[PDB]
C-alpha cells in the first residue's frame, strides 16, 4: 500500500484545529470562576 | 551511525518511557511528555508517507 | 484602649475612651460631648464590607464599547 488514497484538500484539517483553539479559549476564561474557591467577573 | 526512519527516535522514546515509572513524583509526567512528543517524528513520517500514525507507531515500538 | 482589656472587674476605674483635636490630647468624649448615633456606626461598617467584598471577588473585568 505504497501509493494509497491521497487526501486532497487541507482546509478541513486546519479549520477544525483552529476552531477547537478558538473554543478552548472561552472554556479557559471561565476556569477561575469554578467552585467554592472560584472567583467572580465584572462585565 | 544510528538508523533513521524513526527507529532512533523510537528507541529513545521507549527508553525514556520505561524509566518514567522509575522516576516517579513530579518528573514522572515530564519524562512521559518528552518521550511522547518524540513520537511525533515517526508519526508525521508515517503521516506524510501515507500510513496510519498510531498503526506505524504501535507496530514499530512493539 | 489597650488599658480596657487588661482592666479588672472592680479595678471601669481604668476604663476611659475618646479623642480631642483642637487642643490635641486624649479626652473623655462622653464628658466632652462628642456623640455619633448608634446606627451611624453599624450601617456604616455593614455597608463598607459588602463593598470591598464585591470588589475583592472581582478577578476579571470585561469592558464592552458603546452601541
Ligand atoms: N465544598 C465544596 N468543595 C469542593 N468542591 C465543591 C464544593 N461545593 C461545590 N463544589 C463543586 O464546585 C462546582 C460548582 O462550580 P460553580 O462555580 O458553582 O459553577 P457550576 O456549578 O455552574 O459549575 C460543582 O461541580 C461542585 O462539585
Amino acid at each position: 500500500p505504497s501509493n494509497a488514497t491521497f487526501k486532497n484538500k487541507e482546509k478541513p484539517q486546519e479549520v477544525r484545529k483552529a476552531n477547537i483553539i478558538a473554543a478552548r479559549s472561552v472554556a479557559d476564561a471561565i476556569r477561575t470562576s469554578l467552585g467554592p474557591k472560584g472567583m467572580d467577573k465584572m462585565i | 551511525v544510528v538508523y533513521g526512519g524513526g527507529a532512533a527516535e523510537v528507541t529513545m522514546s521507549l527508553a525514556v518511557s520505561e524509566e518514567a515509572d522509575k522516576q516517579r513524583g513530579i518528573d514522572q509526567y515530564a519524562f512521559r511528555g518528552f518521550a511522547q512528543a518524540l513520537d511525533t517524528i515517526p508519526m508525521t513520517l508515517a503521516e506524510n508517507s501515507g500510513l496510519d500514525p498510531i498503526g506505524t507507531l504501535s507496530t514499530l515500538k512493539s | 484602649h489597650a488599658a480596657s482589656q487588661m482592666a479588672k472587674p472592680e479595678d471601669r476605674s481604668y476604663r476611659n475612651y475618646g479623642l480631642d483635636l483642637i487642643r490635641g490630647k486624649i479626652v473623655d468624649e462622653i464628658h466632652a460631648g462628642v456623640l455619633e448615633p448608634t446606627i451611624s456606626k453599624v450601617k456604616s461598617l455593614k455597608s463598607a464590607l459588602e463593598a470591598c467584598v464585591a470588589i475583592l471577588r472581582i478577578d476579571t473585568m470585561i469592558t464592552v464599547d458603546p452601541e
